[PDB]
């Protein structure tokens, strides 16, 4: 996204019905931080939400 | 088993594992009280007869 919205004004978007390769995103080698609570994200994308 | 990494999954099962021995530590004393009981009422019973 070009514009990110304010901290007090975050932005927030609902995804569903699609499919995602989170590996892709995790092995994107482009985030400063990346942490995961309840999930472990090397390879746990075998699940639905 | 399936959402997490080894490291976090034994804290889970180690909290799962202590639970459910103390359940079964407790349902074998009830029954060893119980069966004790229940033989005193049986040598009665073979006094009896």
């Amino acid at each position: 996204a070009t514009r990110f919205a304010s901290v007090y004004a975050w932005n927030r978007k609902r995804i569903s019905n699609c499919v995602a390769d989170y590996s892709v995103l995790y092995n994107s080698a482009s985030f400063s931080t990346f942490k995961c609570y309840g999930v472990s994200p090397t390879k746990l994308n075998d699940l639905c939400f | 088993l399936s959402r997490l990494d080894p490291p976090e999954a034994e804290v889970q099962i180690d909290r799962l594992i202590t639970g459910r021995l103390q359940s079964l530590q407790t349902y074998v004393t009830q029954q060893l009280i119980r069966a004790a009981e229940i033989r005193a009422s049986a040598n009665l019973a073979a006094t009896k007869m």
